């Protein structure tokens, strides 16, 4: 049985502007089989209320998400994507960069 | 040219309880519906707002016939199980993407239908829509089942029909949103690396649909070495991103072009750093 | 929509 690690991206909706509202997303694609669990963390601590888009897959038959999240970034406060998947010894974690 | 798809997942969950089924229909890059064998509603629901206006009726047939194939794909779990020769103890996932594409005068262009098991190519629909292709010997045997019942004809007359004269409602009722072409919203950002090196980054931004090239040229010539392309990713509104990225001598930026293609844009677009 | 009804077992 073949499986795949999942593709992590983390990145804001619109351009980050310090104290104006915006939505905080993390991109979970190219994974099999389909349960995930995904966090968002402000400041290493996990952001509460957070929603994903419906399961859909790929032409090669693989898994991706949208999670997302209202956020107002900050000069100060540090956002992350953290990953746990059955293909994976330990959780994936990207930092989010705001030129990325 | 449109086209829509549904993608079909179910998985067995030993340890659990029946499988976990999920449907997700999709007009271009727009989701329209879905159904989930867990939620509170046991219904297909709504995922865009112009299926909203579609009556009661229409929610019950797409119910009945989605929870239908969620029924067979449980007892399929149960038969390719069988045919692998796999313990009780495992979890398995079926999944089934079909769909047709129309042309800009709505008349049927294409039809598809591809399963898979495990994540792994098991049986497809050939683009005549009258025969198929088995990924192995196990697929063989659902594919002289299928010969036997003459499953290629009811796949065909729902490709070339219901799929088609759907899609041609669906682009019509949302016309508004359906038909656009927002293209890319572009520039380009600069990083030092080292005192030698510099990374330039070429954003495209509020586009759909999502197909869209990026490519960096040095001198006009396609550059691959030394480049990052990211997978093209949802805003969350409806809109795409992609960025590329390229690691250029410093006071060698001048150089460097990135250029764009898309649906919306009339004549390519090159961005090169001030 | 999606296709009816009367799928065939594998």
């Amino acid at each position: 049985m073949i499986q795949r690690t999942p593709k992590i991206q983390v990145y804001s909706r619109h351009p980050a502007e310090n104290g104006k509202s915006n939505f905080l997303n993390c991109y979970v694609s190219g994974f099999h089989p389909s349960d995930i669990e995904v966090d968002l963390l402000k400041n290493g601590e996990r952001i509460e209320k957070v929603e994903h888009s419906d399961l859909s897959f790929s032409k090669d038959w693989s898994f991706y998400l949208l999670y997302y999240t209202e956020f107002t970034p900050t000069e100060k406060d540090e956002y992350a994507c953290r990953v746990n998947h059955v293909t994976l010894s330990q959780p994936k974690i990207v930092k989010w960069d705001r030129d990325m | 040219s449109h086209s829509m798809r549904y993608f079909y997942t179910s998985v067995s969950r030993p340890g659990r309880g029946e499988p976990r089924f999920i449907a997700v229909g999709y007009v271009d890059d727009t989701q329209f519906v879905r159904f989930d064998s867990d939620a509170a509603s046991q219904r297909m629901e709504p995922r865009a707002p112009w299926i909203e206006q579609e009556g009661p009726e229409y929610w019950d047939q797409e119910t009945r016939n989605v929870k239908a194939q969620s029924q067979t794909d449980r007892v399929d779990l149960g038969t390719l199980r069988g045919y692998y020769n796999q313990s009780e103890d495992g979890s398995h996932t079926i999944q089934i993407m079909y769909g047709c594409d129309v042309g800009p005068d709505g008349r049927f262009l294409r039809g598809y239908r591809q399963d898979a098991y495990d994540g792994k190519d098991y049986i497809a629909l050939n683009e005549d829509l009258r025969s198929w292709t088995a990924a192995d010997m196990a697929a063989q045997i659902t594919k002289r089942k299928w010969e036997a019942a003459h499953a290629a004809e009811q796949q065909r007359a729902y490709l070339e029909g219901r799929c088609v004269e759907w899609l041609r409602r669906y682009l019509e009722n949302g016309k508004e949103t359906l038909q656009r072409t927002d293209p890319p919203k572009t520039h380009m950002t600069h990083h030092p690396i080292s005192d030698h090196e510099a990374t330039l980054r070429c954003w495209a931004l509020g586009f759909y649909p999502a197909e869209i090239t990026l490519t960096w040229q040095r001198d006009g010539e396609d550059q691959t070495q030394d480049t990052e392309l990211v997978e093209t990713r949802p805003a969350g509104d409806g809109t795409f991103q992609k960025w590329a990225a390229v690691v250029v001598p410093s006071g060698e930026e001048q150089r460097y072009t990135c250029h764009v293609q898309h649906e919306g844009l009339p004549k390519p677009l090159t961005l090169r750093w001030e | 929509v999606v296709v009816g009804a009367g799928g065939v077992g594998k």
